[PDB]
């Protein structure tokens, strides 16, 4: 079990740890968090208290280096960092947990959420959508803008996720208009499937990275991506057996995940309507389905 | 954006554009067969691609061949029409490709904007107008054409006759949609206003008659009198009642 040891905690802070969070005042003696799960990628978010625009984070996996969180007065945020030095890590992370100035990261042993919204989500794919190669850890805000909104400014802070457009060249085959614009199948399986995901378990870790920075930061790039990865799916007649049921157990955990209060911001009226009810998929996603027709029938 | 009452002499400028209409392409007869079912039976239709500037008409006939074994015939429609117009843009020089193409119905938005993706600079664009140019077949050489077409086939037309000799664009076209306004509300009393004197005659080479200035400010007013009647016949309305603000409003309401 890992652990991402605090400095000190000088602002008023909600964190985030995955699903959790916990509030910390000004000056008071936390020292971070353990008992983290080996085996999965993590992130640690924030929300100053006393300013709700600052809402940043943290993917991180544990496996890959020993991390802790430091407030810089300077940049006005809590920042992850790597330490390198093994022994003084086991040595400070040691103290604080004798002196139980530590949170646990606090897992249900029934509960498999944090693995079913991350199940395919690796740290290596993360650091391609989130290029700062020089840590081993990715910041994503609230504010950072994707690839494909900045097309439609800094590109070194941007969201490199897939660009999907349904009226592009990429998409639509010359001579099969009308066939690939209404049977997205071409599109998924030739173009974004074999051609630039490789296979299905990349597809889904960056749709699963994409819901996560978009309930967790709010971030309105992530949901439009995480949405046109869902209408990709549910818009072709020709998907995998395979794929159709590991996307209604993905869907349907991350539906389960969103807090209800959130549901307006984070959940797009048309592409779900389309999905359940419309798309050549709109039988394939009973899970789904069931979930969002008794938590959020408002929506459809 | 959408092309309305506020952007109308936009049509009138030096950007060439074309105005597509569909309403024409997908054209049934509804019967009754024999086991007391319904059936369609499609005939000929056609694309009314006009330029609005020039009167240029690029009339492509949809022969029933098309239809052959192909389901969802409403839905393909918009797409042949969109495959249509980009071939159709693709056989013009560059310098002739409109840069702008407004459909007359929303529906083909899409079909167009996928089938031009290879022309990014030409803005597919929607209009608020209600235009009436599912009448053109309404005009008999257009009609014929269309319906003595073996084929598929492009006809090129000038929709404004020689017009354009005498008056501007701006004035074509709203003598070419009260036209279309009147053939659309009563074909019958529309083409009797247009032959009631037989002496103006339509050249071999032209679609109306041959018009004096004078007699086309009659004609435009009997056009007008009877968008009136027949809005007076739909409605209830008693038109003799009618002011001269209240009565312009209803041929531009319609
Ligand atoms: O429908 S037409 O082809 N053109 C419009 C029209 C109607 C009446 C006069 O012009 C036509 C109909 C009847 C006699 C000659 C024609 F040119």
């Amino acid at each position: 079990m890992n652990t991402v040891p605090f400095t000190s905690a000088p602002i008023e802070v909600t964190i985030g740890i995955d699903q959790y969070s916990f509030n910390v005042k000004e000056n008071q003696p936390f020292h971070g968090i353990k008992d983290i799960p080996i085996g999965h990628v993590h992130v640690i978010h924030f929300q100053h208290a006393d300013n709700s625009s600052m809402r940043y984070g943290y993917w991180f996996d544990c496996r890959m280096g020993n991390f802790y969180i430091q407030y810089d007065p300077k940049d006005g945020l809590y920042k992850m960092m790597e330490e390198r030095d093994g022994a003084k890590f086991e040595n400070i992370v040691h103290n604080f947990k004798e002196r139980q100035m530590m949170v646990s990261y606090p897992k249900i042993d029934e509960d498999d959420t944090w693995y079913n919204l991350t199940e395919f989500v690796q740290m290596d794919k993360i650091r391609k959508i989130v290029r700062k190669d020089e840590n081993q850890f990715s910041y994503v805000d609230s504010s950072m803008t994707t690839v494909q909104e900045n097309e439609l400014s800094d590109p070194a802070h941007s969201l490199n996720y897939t660009v999907i457009n349904f009226k592009s060249r990429e998409a639509i085959r010359p001579g099969h208009e009308m066939e690939d614009f209404l049977d997205k199948s071409y599109y998924l399986n030739t173009v974004m499937l074999q051609g630039i995901f490789k296979n299905s378990s990349n597809y889904f870790g960056e749709l699963q990275f994409a819901f996560l920075n978009a309930m967790f930061f709010g971030n309105y790039g992530s949901s439009l991506q995480w949405h046109a990865m869902i209408e990709l799916i549910c818009s072709s007649a020709t998907v995998p057996k395979h794929m159709l049921d590991k996307l209604d157990e993905i869907l349907y955990y991350q539906i389960k995940t969103l807090p209800e209060q959130y549901s307006d911001i984070l959940l797009n009226e048309r592409v779900w309507n389309i999905c359940l009810y419309s798309s050549f998929q709109k039988n394939s996603l009973h899970n789904t389905e069931k979930i969002m027709e008794n938590k959020y029938p408002e929506l459809l | 954006g959408a092309m309305n009452s506020s952007n109308y002499a936009e049509l009138f400028n030096n950007d060439i554009k074309l105005f597509v209409d569909d309403t024409n392409v997908y054209r049934v007869t509804v019967h009754k067969t024999f086991e007391g079912n319904v059936a369609t039976k499609a005939i000929n239709g056609c694309i009314f691609t006009l330029n609005p500037k020039t009167g240029h008409l690029f009339l492509k006939i949809i022969h029933t061949s098309v239809w052959a074994g192909q389901k969802r015939l409403s839905q393909l429609a918009k797409w042949k029409t969109a495959e249509e117009v980009s071939a159709l843009v693709r056989s013009l020089p560059k310098e002739e490709q409109p840069k702008q193409i407004i459909v007359t119905r929303k529906a083909m938005l899409d079909p167009l904007e996928v089938h031009m993706l290879d022309f990014p600079n030409i803005a597919i664009r929607p209009t608020e107008l209600r235009l009436p140019f599912s009448a053109a077949m309404s005009i008999d050489k257009l009609s014929d054409v269309v319906m003595k077409a073996t084929e598929p086939q492009m006809v090129l037309f000038n929709i404004y006759d020689d017009w354009l000799d005498r008056i501007s664009s701006y004035t074509a076209f709203s003598r070419l949609t009260l036209l279309l306004r009147a053939l659309k509300t009563n074909e019958e009393s529309a083409k009797m206003i247009l032959l009631s004197d037989p002496t103006i005659t339509i050249k071999s080479y032209h679609l109306w008659p041959s018009f004096t200035d004078e007699q086309w400010i009659t004609i435009e007013s009997q056009m007008r009198d009877l968008i009136l009647t027949e809005y007076g016949r739909k409605y209830n309305v008693n038109i003799s009642a009618l002011t001269q603000t209240e009565i312009k409003d209803i041929i531009l309401g319609q």
